């Protein structure tokens, strides 16, 4: 296929992938295993993490009767590049969740190895981590913010939060950034619902000065209602040195399908810019953000077949924030997260300024919102999606979309009501795609992860559009027609030296 | 219907701001109250010495600002210690933004730092505090919102929002013993599998050399301990009073340790007010039984297997807690709190008042009031909400009227000192001076703690059966015990406490 350059058949399951922004390097985190490759997927080093003895009742330090260590896989769970400080960050399974500090230059070598536990031990409970502007100085240095599933398979795991900002000072290497004796940057999950409410956490961005998790969890923790399942929207201001302002909204895509239907659980997400005309619908700059995400319909808590795109623009999301909290701080019902601890009553507050920045105050603290912010999906897919990406090189915005089942899909959203798919085809059929999947530095060739191997895609492609019913037929917003030269390419490729403006025409707005 | 006390001295400030005695000697007591706390005489309950600290403007319309009003906006005195250097420490609620100071001598402010968790944000009388051994073990809220309770001491907490060990508490005191500190509260229960926003009451308990568990234990308590407190009606249709309201200082009554604690009944029943008392070795032996387990999906088994206890058994006092294993640590976590409740003295409480229209509120006790007959008897003071004190005793007649031993109340006086609706807060006893300080949320009033001068009449000295007066047939005086020599062979005086009321005046001649 002339579509995909490179292809990287790896020896292990693999995790995680990430791109050096400005090096262009791929790394990828596996099972067992560590991998560092040049931007065409060439294998520079590779690193050995496992298998080791461990057991899940034993920490590094004690490991208690009638408990023996055996030989148990490493799996991946955290990827991460420090920019101020060049080293890289991988967290694996093993040993309560303990994350290496390795040189970004040689991967191999190892600089700072650390105790502490700070990511799930288990092969498939979620861990979210990214960085981001944080305590303990005001925000000129960064903070890893970490998301992490109770495994509940070890006395140990309670030690561990659920959310909780990260110091990535050498001094205090990983421990909780700014911690006193009633708070600090730290979400724990209460005793009574540690064990039975858990908590998903799928995606992680920061935005304008606040941190966020995409999650899929429980509605309620009492067992007053049936079990229902929502996806969440997690927030704290990044000032914010005592998670006052730990809040959560859920998060709804609707659509008018089959009356009702509700698409539950979120697959996947990817924070991007929007294009000319589609922030034009969002009513937003094109230098704001876009929060893009893919949601199924579960059957409980299992994905089911039945995916759909939603979008949503940050200025809704920090409006929907703003919409609970003010709605707390002025009386009005209940606080919410009982799973934090109990419930009480929102209450009646004289604040008069809370806007979009509100950072959190000792009243109202940990709010639960239950006004949740709704979308509806401006396309819906017959398979599960597993990874979304989005790309706005052309005048107009491409989502890619990757399947369970092996496939790419591009879409083009022209507004927030139209979007359809102009491009589909399998990248590794039988394998599904990981959620991370990231461009090249200039959008133009895009990492798809499946199971076992990484594929180097092309963005586009419009030399192998020969005649021209083909180029304006395959309804590329990347792919134009110029006039004079037989040549499918984009605006740029023409020269306006002919003295007609249908010089380059679009798949659209004329005919060949 | 009630009468009058015969009132020595007042000392009066506003309804508005809320008395609480921070410290009290026989010479002087100290009170915090909104914006200052006074240093008061009990001479005279004259003022001898004050230091004022009002919450700044901005502090305080901060308070306004996050939901609360004008008379909660202020700065509560709420805690008072004396350091061994010399100097003073000094907290207060600092409008719901509870702040720490250290004057140091007159006074000027030495230090000043944030006190959450060291000193509470209400002026409601929630918390407590114990200064022992140059260390400040507080009991309060450590949040605005009031939904985070602990136990703290320097550098050690209780579990945050872990409801086994501190389930939406009311500290009603705090004792310092034998290397320990115990904790007098109300609780919610989640003990039994079948709770339903039920209140019981709890001693608590943490080693004074605690000083936390290995590695990630090193912040919170290896030794925190509780046992519910049995103030019930024995017999075949038992009654409890399952809310503690107050409690004494440790009495020596005799070879015995007892602590008094005045207890009601819940809201929404069938209202009622006891006083129990129990041995403090009874309370240390009960930390020494079977721990109660955790609530289970099963929710039908027997307390703690006996087998899952560490060798070094979880509460004793180790030199060393961050030796311990996080097995042991772990394991006192998740069994804060003990199997068997703590027995109270004679196994019944020593008043009760039942259906009445006011409820018990204070509690103090002037210990071993030697009788005529030599025997020694504790005499009893106990508040009601609308501002009266009861002054009784108990006798344990050896088979008065069956095999079974008897205990019997012997109310000497219940006088109004208070007016008619005001709530008793505390009362402080003064054997010196012979004045029993009476607390109300404004005021401190002094009245006689015997009242064997003011009686003339001998029927109403016989009557009284306070075991500290009693008759003289040679002088016509009501005479006092105390400062009187009685000779066991001579009968010039003439008391009676066992009778009844009217039997004693038939000792009266003519
Ligand atoms: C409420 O207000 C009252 C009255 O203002 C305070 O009571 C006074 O408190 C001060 C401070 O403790 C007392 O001063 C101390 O007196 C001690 C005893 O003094 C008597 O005995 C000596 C001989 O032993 C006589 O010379 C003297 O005239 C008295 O008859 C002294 O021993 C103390 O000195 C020691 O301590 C200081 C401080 O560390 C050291 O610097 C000295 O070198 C020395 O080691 C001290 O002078 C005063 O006597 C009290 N007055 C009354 C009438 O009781 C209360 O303290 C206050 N409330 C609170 C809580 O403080
Ligand atoms: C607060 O404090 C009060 C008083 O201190 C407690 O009241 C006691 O409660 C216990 C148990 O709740 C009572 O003890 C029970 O006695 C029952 C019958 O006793 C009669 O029969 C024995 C037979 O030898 C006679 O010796 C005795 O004199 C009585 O005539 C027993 O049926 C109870 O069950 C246990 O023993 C039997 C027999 O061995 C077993 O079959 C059972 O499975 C079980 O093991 C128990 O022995 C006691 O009598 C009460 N005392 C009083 C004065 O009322 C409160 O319980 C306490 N509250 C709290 C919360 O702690
Ligand atoms: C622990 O590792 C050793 C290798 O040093 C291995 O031989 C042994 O089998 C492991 N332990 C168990 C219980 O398998
Ligand atoms: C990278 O690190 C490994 C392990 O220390 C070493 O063998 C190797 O020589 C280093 N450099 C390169 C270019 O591989
Ligand atoms: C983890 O997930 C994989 C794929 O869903 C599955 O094959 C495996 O059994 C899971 N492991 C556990 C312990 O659930
Ligand atoms: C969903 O689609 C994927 C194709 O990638 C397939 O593996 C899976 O079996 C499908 N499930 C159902 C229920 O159709």
């Amino acid at each position: 296929n002339s579509t995909i350059t490179n292809v990287a058949a790896f020896d292990t399951k693999l995790n995680h992938l990430l791109v050096d922004t400005i090096t262009g390097r791929v790394f990828v985190g596996g099972v067992n295993r560590l991998y560092q490759l040049s931007p065409d997927l060439e294998l520079s080093e590779t690193v050995k993490t496992g298998p080791q003895n461990d057991s899940v009742e034993c920490s590094i330090l004690d490991c208690p009767l009638n408990a023996v260590r055996s030989p148990t896989d490493n799996y991946n769970k955290v990827l991460l590049i420090d920019r101020a400080t060049s080293r890289l960050i991988a967290c694996g399974s093993l040993f309560q969740g303990t994350c290496t500090v390795r040189n970004l230059q040689n991967v191999s070598i190892i600089e700072h190895e650390v105790p502490d536990a700070v990511v799930a031990n288990d092969a498939n409970s979620s861990t979210v981590a990214f960085i981001a502007p944080g305590p303990p100085q005001h925000p000129v240095t960064n903070v890893m913010y970490v998301g992490v599933t109770y495994t509940n398979n070890s006395p140990y795991r309670s030690e561990i939060p659920a959310v909780a900002s990260r110091s990535l000072e050498k001094t205090k290497m990983f421990q909780i950034a700014s911690s006193a004796v009633t708070t600090g940057t730290r979400t724990f999950i209460n005793s009574y619902a540690r064990e039975t409410y858990f908590v998903n956490y799928v995606y992680g961005f920061s935005s304008e000065r606040f941190s966020y998790f995409l999650t899929t969890q429980l509605k309620h923790s009492h067992h007053s209602s049936p079990k229902e399942y929502i996806t969440k929207l997690v927030r704290i201001c990044q000032e914010d040195s005592n998670y006052y302002s730990y809040t959560e909204i859920p998060v709804e895509c609707i659509s008018d399908a089959q009356g009702g239907t509700k698409f539950n659980l979120v697959q996947a997400g990817f924070l991007g810019k929007p294009s000319s005309d589609l922030a034009q619908s969002l009513g937003i700059s094109i230098q704001d953000d876009v929060l893009f995400a893919v949601f199924s319909k579960g059957e409980g808590n299992t994905p089911t077949n039945n995916s759909a795109l939603c979008i949503y623009s940050l200025k809704s999301i920090r409006r929907k924030f703003m919409q609970n909290i003010k709605s707390c701080f002025n009386g009005s019902g209940m606080r919410g997260l009982d799973f934090i601890s109990p419930s009480m009553p929102c209450v009646l507050t004289k604040l008069q300024t809370i806007g979009e920045d509100f950072c959190g105050l000792d009243v109202n603290s940990p709010l639960g919102g239950e006004t949740p912010i709704t979308s509806v999906p401006v396309a819906m897919f017959n398979t599960k999606l597993t990874s979304v990406a989005a790309t706005s090189t052309s005048g107009y915005t491409v989502v890619f979309v990757g399947t369970s089942d092996g496939f790419l899909k591009k879409v083009v959203i022209e507004s927030s009501s139209i979007a359809n798919e102009y491009a589909s085809f399998a990248v590794d059929l039988g394998s599904e795609i990981n959620r991370d999947m990231q461009f090249d530095n200039q959008n133009l060739y895009i990492y798809v992860m499946s199971k076992t191997k990484v594929s180097k895609v092309k963005v586009f492609d419009c030399s192998d559009y020969k005649t021209c019913g083909d180029c304006l037929g395959a309804r590329d917003p990347y792919c134009g027609w110029c006039s004079l030269e037989n040549k499918c390419s984009p605006r740029s490729n023409c020269q306006d030296d002919a003295n007609d403006p249908l010089y380059w025409v679009s798949y659209k707005t004329g005919k060949c | 219907q009630t009468k009058q006390d015969k009132v020595l001295a007042h000392f009066i400030g506003n309804s508005t701001d809320y008395f609480k005695i921070l410290d009290h000697n026989d010479e002087f007591v100290l009170v915090g109250a909104k914006d200052v706390i006074y240093n008061v005489s009990l001479n005279g309950l004259k003022e001898i010495a004050r230091l004022e600290w009002h919450s700044t403007d901005a502090d305080r319309e901060l308070c306004a600002l996050k939901g609360k009003h004008e008379w909660d906006c202020h700065n509560y005195l709420r805690v008072y210690a004396l350091r061994p250097n010399g100097e003073v420490l000094l907290c207060g609620t600092n409008s719901y933004k509870p702040r720490c100071r250290h004057y140091t001598p007159r006074y000027e402010v030495s230090r000043d730092v944030e006190a959450q968790g060291l000193c509470p944000y209400s002026p409601a009388h929630n918390s407590t505090y114990a200064f022992a051994d140059g260390h400040l073990y507080s009991a309060t809220v450590a949040d605005f919102s009031g939904g985070d309770p602990l136990i703290y001491r320097e550098n050690l907490r209780t579990e945050q929002y872990d409801l086994k060990q501190l389930n939406q508490p009311d500290f009603v005191g705090a004792i310092e013993r034998n290397g320990y500190v115990l904790f007098f509260f109300r609780e919610l229960s989640m003990e039994v599998m079948n709770f339903g926003k039920a209140v019981y009451s709890r001693v608590a308990r943490v080693c004074k050399n605690d000083r936390g568990g290995p590695y990630s234990h090193g912040k919170s308590w290896t030794s925190f301990l509780k046992a519910r407190l049995n103030c019930s009606v024995p017999g075949e249709f038992p009654f409890y009073f399952d809310e503690i309201q107050a409690i004494s200082p440790i009495v020596e009554s005799g070879s015995k340790s007892l602590i008094y604690a005045v207890f009601t009944t819940s809201v929404n029943a069938i209202p009622g007010s006891a006083v129990c008392a129990f041995n403090v070795d009874d309370i240390l032996a009960a930390f020494d039984g079977e721990f109660k387990s955790q609530k289970d999906s099963q929710s039908h088994w027997l307390p703690v297997e006996r087998e899952q206890v560490p060798k070094p058994r979880p509460g004793q006092c180790v030199e060393d807690s961050r030796t311990l294993t996080s097995i042991a640590v772990n394991f006192i976590k998740n069994h804060p709190l003990m199997e068997e409740a703590v027995p109270a003295v004679h196994g019944r409480p020593l008043l009760t008042k039942v259906n009445l229209h006011h409820r018990l509120t204070a509690i103090a006790v002037h210990p071993q009031v030697k009788s005529l007959s030599g025997a020694y008897y504790d005499v009893i003071y106990s508040g009601t909400d609308d501002g009266k004190v009861t002054k009784f005793i108990n006798i344990l007649s050896t088979h008065p009227n069956s095999t079974v031993d008897r205990l019997k109340t012997v109310v000497i006086s219940e006088m109004q000192v208070l007016p008619l609706g005001t709530p008793i807060r505390e009362l402080v006893i003064s054997t010196s001076k012979n004045s029993l300080v009476v607390v109300s949320d404004g005021s401190l009033v002094s009245v006689p703690l015997h009242h064997c001068s003011h009686i003339v009449d001998c029927l109403g000295c016989l009557s009284l059966q306070d075991p500290i007066c009693a008759w003289d047939l040679q002088t016509h005086e009501c005479k006092n015990l105390a400062t009187s020599q009685h000779k066991f062979g001579t009968k010039t005086y003439l008391q009676s406490l066992n009778s009844t009321k009217k039997a004693a005046a038939l000792l009266c001649p003519h």
